[PDB]
RNA sequence: UUGAUCAAAGUAUCACGAGU
RNA sequence: AUGAGAGCCUUGGAGGACUGAAGUGGAGAAGGGUUUCGUGUGAACAGUGGUUGAUCACGAGUUAGUCGGUCCUAAGUUCAAGGCGAAAGCGAAAAUUUUCAAGUAAAACAUAAUUUUGAACGAAAGGGAAUACGGUUCCAAUUCCGUAACCUGUUGAGUAUCCGUUUGUUAUUAAAUAUGGGCCUCGUGCUCAUCCUGGCAACAGGAACGACCAUAAAGAAGCCGUCGAGAGAUAUCGGAAGAGUUUUCUUUUCUGUUUUAUAGCCGUACUACCAUGGAAGUCUUUCGCAGAGAGAUAUGGUAGAUGGGCUAGAAGAGCAUGACAUAUACUGUUGUGUCGAUAUUUUCUCCUCGGACCUUGAAAAUUUAUGGUGGGGACACGCAAACUUCUCAACAGGCCGUACCAAUAUCCGCAGCUGGUCUCCAAGGUGAAGAGUCUCUAGUCGAUAGAAUAAUGUAGGUAAGGGAAGUCGGCAAAUUAGAUCCGUAACUUCGGGAUAAGGAUUGGCUCUGAAGAUUGAGAUAGUCGCGAUUAUCAAUUAACAAUCAAUUCAGAACUGGCACGGACUUGGGGAAUCCGACU
RNA sequence: GGAAGACCGAAACAGUUCUGACGUGCAAAUCGAUUGUCAGAAUUGAGUAUAGGGGCGAAAGACCAAUCGAACCAUCUAGUA
């Protein structure tokens, strides 16, 4: 059968590897834009989802009450929420301010 | 990577005489087979709603499915949507009789 | 090539048939002119066409 | 082989006909499949328990060819 | 923020065929292709076809109008002259 | 007021019968 | 090796480099017409040779009901005789041409309201009966055998359909798809009759009334960007099996793990329906806007599952990876086929909505169901029957087109000529990427040769100073080129000019900071005997507590030709004129 | 949020300056550097119309088979000087 030559992907789980320490994007290899490196109707794809992904839960839960969403959906469908992290104690602080006011 | 895929028919150009797909062997070797247009239903008419209850098909090998696939029970049954019907039964049975009194 | 049709298959074989060359004693007749043929074909250096 | 027929006794009802003219049996070290070439369809019992082979084995139509492997 | 400053829509449109060209087909495309409140859906579902064919896509009611409004001016008026022009014939 | 209607009923006198 | 004789081609052994998957690779169209293949070879033929050739010599070689021409019709040929022309014939929407009706099981007494152009060609790219899988020859395969389905037509066999009662059976029951009824002495008598049963529904079921007339769809789409799933292509992780290398080190880099059509059963992504119900403190929902008293969220259901997943297909199928054993031979036999995950338009697919638009996105052959007055079935002690749209068996399916090149050697280029030629599949890395550089996979060395460092030329370059003086003229040619961070001038129709200019920054190596998913975690009291067993829910909880996860960021130490996007990809800029607006 | 006859760019095509490479070629128009558009007035395989004093022409007398201010092929044609 004329026994193959090996194509050794050896380098390659070298580089898709020190990536996960980040050993090779400082600058000086980001030859496309960082736009369509990562695009936005991705990024923002990913990050809106994922909190109503938790709003689900905490619309059903029963752990945020039902028209606590429709303000803050136009909020989810405003801007301010970075992360998961954010939206949380401005739940905390604010189930706390309906629940104290009761 | 595979060995690549030929045309096993005669026509070449990525028409719609074949839409096609790829699978798989007991060999591991795919050839290129393809398959028909696709099957869809009949409509309601009036609402225009690819209705429900109907098996997808074609016109072409149709008659060969039993009465069942084919249909429903009442009457106008892959003619018309049951959203149609009931505001088609009532339109005239009022206006007929209507038409009693203003015979009168 | 490939899709011919029922003149272009049987008048082909005429054109091809006739493809050989002398008949090979045929030159031992009374008066033979017959070197080799007329109607020789190649097939680039000759065309069809008819 | 398109079809698969569960019950027993219909597996010796669909045997006598003009059709079924030879049986195919494989004893799998999993199970044993009983393929009976009709005209038209093909019929198969899966049989798994490695006893009820000779019991629903004859239970044959005596004229019928078996093709054994195993 | 006011994204443009005039234009509005025709900003597709821009640095081509004049001025007072790029402002004409403003004041007729705000127009159409916006929605209006259907005379018979009651909703506001209103999208355009071609040129003066308008059909809603809720309840299925097609109505021929106007070709950049829902229906002009120059019509309704139509709709008002034989209004008052029927009853005086029969009657 | 986005159904729908075709393919004689009625009537009259004869056939006013045949079979029976 | 062989050959009378070889830089080749002619091989086969190595092994160097190219073609780089928008190939010099595998197969399709038009055109070629015997080139494809073996066997044999002397001379012209192969702008050099020649032991092999797209040359001759000499032999073989293209199998079909399913691939396809065949039917349908498209723009249009003007192609019945109304017409005109001296005739041929007519750079012709021949719409007038006794009936110029196809006819239609039909009825006297032009079968009745009905049919306008009578006809045909026109698409191996559009429409469209139905199939694929494994091996197989000197060259052929959705064709040949092995095996496994279907369609169309024909024929045949079974196939709702036997009643109250009582033949079986004391009756309750049972053949009987569900018998009742008044009467009568019960009824035995009498009478009454089945052209299918289910669900509140959407619709469901193995089949159960078309012969015509009638609507209604499908048959029937353009093009753009799209979230959802899936297919296969790949990639990492782990068991396996056998191959790779070894001074040195490497639990390591490799091949390979598969299951087709047609079927049955589970059968959610996912929009739209049905029942309920009556929402404002408005609410639900996506990447969007879409939605709602013309019924929204809910509670359950309906139907489409294209999709998957197990079982039929599955002889350790066959195949494949290797085992052993057999001079060996169409042999023999052993073993394997086990799991997760992670992503993509370096591709197709069903589904979902929105988008431009004085751009609205073909016809018809064939086809379903429904409507319809008639008409034909049609007894209840049964015998059944059913172009039955059910199950299932016999039965044929004619006609020809199939080999090969499919273009730096079969085409047309007077030629084996860098030249124009329709599309199909399409990999590792870097990376924005189908770039561009590079290898695996396939395949090629084919362009006359060994030699030799003259000019001039042919193309690829650098050259100390100054830098347009050069020349018609800044034209060949050089700097700039990617991305992030600012920083942006006059004129503007206020959409620009905008990458303005004008700048800084950019390795390798060692790290922390951030952007998610599934189980949330889960007190409390006892039981059995810590094992086993039984429960409420706040705080939790911000990268909780277990667990797996993409890859792009956001910084910082330390260090090196002091070169940093290291080659490739790739911009010089600025005030003015005069044009022409622009693409 | 992704619309516009919007931009830099690749196979698709075009053909600008070098007036560079052969100008008895690779060729009765091509090769090599360079440059423009590149999601529409786009690019295109097949079918069909259009006819020699006319077809067609986003207009140059371009194009009509290597011919185009009138082809192309036989004649009256040994046409006249």
């Amino acid at each position: 059968k004329k026994p193959v030559v090996v194509h050794s992907r050896y380098r390659v789980r070298k580089n898709t590897e020190a990536r996960r320490k980040g050993r090779h994007c400082g600058f000086g290899k980001r030859k496309g834009t960082a736009n369509a490196r990562m695009p936005t109707k991705l990024l923002w794809m990913q990050r809106q989802r994922v909190l109503r992904r938790l709003l689900k839960k905490y619309r059903d839960s029963k752990k945020i009450d039902r028209h606590l969403y429709h303000d803050l959906y136009m909020k989810c469908k405003g801007n301010v929420f970075k992360n998961k992290r954010v939206l949380m104690e401005y739940i905390h602080k604010k189930k706390a301010e309906k629940q104290r006011s009761k | 990577m595979v060995q690549r895929l030929t045309l096993r028919r005669r026509l070449s150009y990525n028409t719609r005489s074949n839409k096609r797909r790829i699978v798989r062997t007991p060999g591991g070797r795919l050839v290129y087979q393809y398959v028909k247009k696709n099957p869809t239903v009949p409509r309601c008419g009036q609402c225009k709603e690819k209705l429900k209850g109907i098996t997808p098909s074609r016109p072409s090998e149709r008659p060969r499915m039993s009465k069942r696939l084919k249909t429903v029970s009442r009457t106008y049954g892959g003619v018309l949507c049951h959203s149609c019907l009931r505001e088609r039964i009532v339109r005239a049975f009022l206006i007929e009789e209507q038409k009693i009194v203003k015979a009168l | 090539a490939a899709h011919k049709s029922f003149r272009i298959k049987q008048k082909l074989a005429k054109k091809l048939k006739q493809n050989r060359s002398v008949p090979q004693w045929v030159r031992l007749r009374t008066g033979n002119t017959i070197r080799y043929n007329a109607k020789r074909r190649h097939w680039r250096r000759t065309k069809l066409k008819l | 082989m398109p079809r698969e027929i569960k019950e027993v006794k219909d597996f010796l009802n669909k045997a006598r006909r003009s059709d079924a003219r030879a049986v195919k049996i494989k004893k799998n070290p999993t199970n044993t499949k009983f393929k009976i070439r009709c005209s038209r369809f093909l019929y198969t019992l899966v049989v798994q328990d490695k006893e009820k082979a000779d019991k629903i084995k004859q239970s044959l139509p005596p004229g019928l060819q078996v093709k054994e492997v195993k | 923020a006011k994204r443009t400053k005039k234009v509005g829509i025709v900003g597709k449109y821009g640095t081509r065929y004049g001025a007072s060209l790029r402002k004409m087909v403003k004041k007729m495309e705000i127009t159409q292709h916006s929605k209006y409140t259907c005379s018979f859906c009651g909703k506001d579902s209103m999208k355009r076809a071609v040129v003066g064919i308008w059909s809603c896509k809720r309840c299925k009611r097609t109505v021929a109008g106007g070709a950049w409004v829902y229906s002009t001016t120059a019509a309704a008026s139509v709709r008002s002259a034989v209004r008052r022009l029927r009853e005086t014939k029969e009657q």
